[PDB]
């Protein structure tokens, strides 16, 4: 005698696109349900399972000039600290240059980690001068401009020298926040108190003036790289992050 | 000491940067990680949508990884973004389509490898193919009354080692197409009630990815 | 047994005279020529000037590597012309000559296929190296083979394998009177080259 | 107390004709669900599980004449290399003679392997002469005619003698292609760059002239067989391959 | 040395031909093979189709392996091609039929061995058989509302050792028929909505095949 | 968390009268699903299976 | 060291990506072309008649 019984539960026949296990295919067109073996051959041994491959590679966030006419204590450039920050642009073709670390987090709601800026000077050997990178923990809506130079040495900072065989400074912002995770507000329209994106603002002062003889240019451009470490994420979505300008 | 380096020298580029004093930031509190590709793209994503305006008309669309084709015909939203981060792709895909609107509609969907004689892409017209030619390539026959949604794994059949998303001109017309999925409707007789479809593409655990590229400049990403 | 294969009923033993003699005093002391000494040497590709009038992200030299290596000029033309298919790796030299009174920099990125769209500011993702007047005048890039088929086809190639690009990473600048330009050179070689598919039809 | 519950997934009640496991019958008319034992008896021990039984048997592709009036260096016949190639025809009844290797691959999209041609001369013992079979790797749309005889000895070739007790030459085209698999384009209508069927063309020259006394015929017909080894296939379909003519 | 042989001598015909220098061509990259018959014909293929124009009419078709009968009545497409490659056949078949169009239709399908009293093949007429005669041979009673498709294994019942596809005249009328499948419809009452059927034949793992023949000259293969 | 899923195959709800295994009853009127023991008594030991 | 020889002060290590991959399924099964397969083959020279 045949006895088999099952009660059909609720949520009968509901497509769940949430996570993979509910997206996996029940049937197949594949003849005789065959399977595909891996084939490393033509790829050069490079296989990508993890977005760390992009986020661990430095990219060009911004380029700011450094000028000999700038007296001591003047703020050259102010940067917010988020992976979302790129001010670059191009002409032909018209486009908005995005960093790599941005395009990974522009698809995600939340993140935490340490954003590592890399400052690259392009001087001669004959220039000389210093800079001060002052990290100011907080949110990005605070007023950073009314800060003098003497008041800045309180906060963590690093003083760099332009001349030498090391043109590059690696500067690692330690993660400091009241909440374990920051959020992506650019999708939502307006501001709200308590909901922040950056962990605080960066400042770059002119610590000594910029000296140089006559036959060389008087201003040293400096690129700013960006990349992360210990980066975590979750809650995907689709978003087009616009260039943050000033 | 790790606060100074020469990035023009790639050997020192793998150095571990240190700047200030730090502590190990504990653990992540939720078990699963969201940065593994097979999870993030484990979720399904949108592909395309089309509607039938009359009975016994057949519709066909290719799955094209090319960046050149702009939506509504092409890859929208996330997929357009995801298949341009890396140079190559190979391995099966998991396809899920969803039926809406009118009821008691028989339909037969098939899959056509690249290059073989097939209906013109992105064109809604009466089928030109012999009924004997369809079922040979394999097909599933579905009714809209009972299910209304189908989740089926597209195989990898191609004469190419792999397929690429970034190409120009003569190459982009050939290599950049994965395959064609077609859907024929029958017994649609009343033109009312507006039968409509939608597709959703997902990535398997047998897929691979090679040679990371640069992400797309913002003017590239679009939406339907 | 190589390729040309005689099938004969009536055949016969060949008649030798003498035999291969080693030289007790050599006529030429260099290594006997072969593939590894011919195909794999360094060859010159493109030579252009880099001027201060080039703005940021201007493209000094856009190169197609494999299309340029195949020409009557370079003795590697010898092999490639009589073979239909090939697969291989590439190596690259980029050499410039800054005078230390100048300042600036370049980027040399090997992009497979074409650049297409993706961002300029991300070219540090591709295998690359940075020229700077402060540090170094030379970079070496070595990439394996990437392509959507088994091998390249020289007569009518589908799409160029490695299309090299060079963008100006920071605007060049000088003082008053300083030399306003610098030479720029590119070198390339095949590596681990493998050939197939002999054929007359190239002529 | 009875507790059994199952959520009915998506794709409820969908006929999958894709692969066998979804075509297998759930129920049966067979009385008491009986099973059938094998019966080799009347069949002669010959059981066919695998299409290699057809493709490993040579068949008649084409028949081309060899004439004494043809001066050295003239191309007698040019053949593309694919299993799809048969030029034969008949009158009563009107029909298109198909090879075996063709009718197996005419149902398939892709293939790879080595097509083995077998050339069979039908001379007397008193004729004498040679031929040259020149393989020219490539696709089938290239121009093969402008090739002289001296230029052909570069490509792989084999020189055959007509007189003897061996009338048959087995000539095995090594597989050479940029792509691991060729494709069947005859279903699709027009040409496309990069999508090919043949792996290249075959040529048959006249290497020496054809000499013979008066009382015998002056021209030696030669059949061309066809068959494969290491042949792989996939992606079935239905197609009627028309005779390729010239 | 293997480049020369005498094909007029069958002992040397089993020689392994060699011509040029070669390498072993590695492996096939996908696990399953597509050249095993039980896979290629493991996929189902098309058979026939018919429509009912009125209520309470019964339809009957034989499964005939003969080459002589030309479609629409006969084997079309692949099956017509597949059953002519080999001389003999024996063992069960897996039949799948698919219902379309109108709803709330009861039907009862049965299977009739060769030679026994049965309705005339390829003729749509009111049933001549006693209702008591039908269910004895065995039958399945299906409703179109709930399922609309049926996958059922035809048994091997015949007085012949096996059946053949290549025959002429007096033999082809008898040996070449596998058996008859019939479908009766009831409660079709409204003549609208166009109830239609389709069949699909597949081959089992218990089938056998004997003595390979020559494939069919192109003018033989046809389509519906 | 409850996860159990089954795809309902084709040929849903089809009565098969073909062979016994498809004719066997799923439910019963028999009180408490009781079973009947054999009873050779009055038959004279003669039982017919064949 | 082959022939072309760079003599430089400022030089630097090259940046590889990946490495030579063997083929689990070959595209072409013939021997990889080289000198011994090219130079040493049989070639045709003169073809005349003997009367």
């Amino acid at each position: 005698m045949m006895r088999n019984e099952t009660r059909v539960s609720t949520t009968e026949n509901v497509v769940n696109l949430s996570n993979y296990e509910d997206a996996r295919a029940k049937m197949s067109f594949a003849l005789d349900q065959e399977d595909w073996k891996s084939d490393p051959s033509q790829g050069g041994g490079i296989k990508i399972t993890h977005f760390t491959t992009w986020t661990s590679i430095p990219t060009l966030a911004a380029q700011f000039p450094f000028n000999a006419s700038d007296s001591v204590g003047q703020q050259i450039k102010v940067i917010p600290v988020d992976p979302y920050f790129f001010q670059m642009t191009n002409t032909n073709p018209d486009q908005k240059c995005i960093t790599a670390l941005a395009s990974i987090c522009q698809m995600f709601c939340f993140w935490r980690g340490d954003l590592v800026f890399d400052f690259q000077v392009f001087p001669t050997k004959y220039h000389s001068g210093r800079l001060l990178f002052c990290f100011v923990p907080g949110n990005e809506l605070i007023d950073v401009t009314g800060i003098t130079l003497k008041q800045a040495t309180t906060a963590p900072c690093a003083v760099m020298d332009i001349a030498g065989v090391q043109s590059t400074l690696r500067f690692r912002v330690p993660w400091i926040s009241d909440t374990p995770y920051r959020v992506n507000r650019y999708t939502k329209e307006a501001h709200q108190k308590g909901e922040y994106t950056a962990i605080g603002k960066l400042i770059v002062y002119c610590y000594n003036r910029l000296t140089s003889p006559s036959n060389v240019a008087h201003h040293v451009r400096v690129n700013v790289y960006l990349s992360a470490i210990n980066l975590e994420c979750f809650a995907p979505l689709y978003h087009a992050m616009d260039v943050t300008t000033q | 000491v790790g606060a100074i380096t020469t990035i023009e020298d790639p050997v020192l580029a793998k150095k571990v940067p240190e700047t200030f004093p730090e502590l190990k930031p504990g653990e992540s509190r939720h078990t699963s990680d969201h940065m593994s590709i097979y999870k993030f793209m484990g979720r399904s994503h949108f592909l395309c949508t089309f509607t039938f305006n009359s009975n016994n008309k057949e519709y066909t669309f290719p799955i094209t990884l090319s960046s050149t084709s702009n939506p509504p015909h092409g890859l929208p939203s996330t997929l357009r973004w995801f298949f341009n981060l890396f140079q190559l792709y190979r391995g099966p895909l998991d396809l899920t389509i969803i039926i809406t609107g009118a009821t008691d509609v028989d339909g037969m969907a098939w899959f056509t490898p690249v290059g073989l004689a097939v209906d013109t892409p992105w064109v809604e017209k009466e089928s030109a193919l012999q009924i004997d030619y369809k079922t040979a390539l394999g097909a599933v026959r579905f009714n809209t009354r009972r299910t209304g949604n189908i989740q089926i794994r597209l195989p990898w059949y191609s004469y190419l080692y792999a397929v690429s998303g970034a190409l120009d001109g003569l190459g982009d017309k050939t290599d950049s197409t994965f395959g064609l999925v077609s859907i024929q409707i029958a017994n649609y007789n009343h033109s009312d009630e507006y039968l409509s479809f939608s597709c959703y593409l997902s990535v398997t655990e047998q897929s691979e990815f090679y040679f990371p590229r640069a992400p797309l400049n913002s003017n590239a990403m679009l939406s339907t | 047994a190589s390729y040309f294969t005689s099938v004969d009923q009536s055949s016969v033993h060949t008649a030798e005279v003498g035999s291969h003699q080693i030289e007790p005093l050599k006529t030429s002391v260099d290594k006997p020529g072969s593939k590894k000494t011919q195909g794999e040497k360094f060859f010159l590709i493109h030579s252009a000037r880099w001027l201060t009038t080039h703005a940021l992200f201007h493209e000094v030299a856009k190169l197609d590597v494999v299309k340029l290596l195949y020409n009557e000029q370079f003795a590697v033309q010898g092999l490639l012309r009589y073979h239909t298919y090939a697969r291989f790796g590439i190596e690259i030299q980029v050499q410039i000559n800054p005078t230390p009174f100048q300042q600036g920099g370049l980027i040399c990125a090997m992009v497979p296929g074409d650049q297409s769209y993706g961002s300029i500011a991300s070219l540090t993702v591709y295998p690359h190296g940075l020229l700077n007047c402060n540090i170094n005048n030379v970079v070496r890039i070595k990439v394996p083979f990437i392509y959507t088929r088994g091998a390249y086809h020289f007569k009518d190639p589908q799409y160029p394998v490695w299309e090299l690009t060079i963008r100006v990473w920071s605007e060049l600048n000088i003082g008053t009177g300083t030399s306003a330009y610098t030479s720029l050179n590119v070198l390339a070689r095949f590596t681990d080259l493998e050939l197939h598919g002999l054929t007359p039809l190239s002529t």
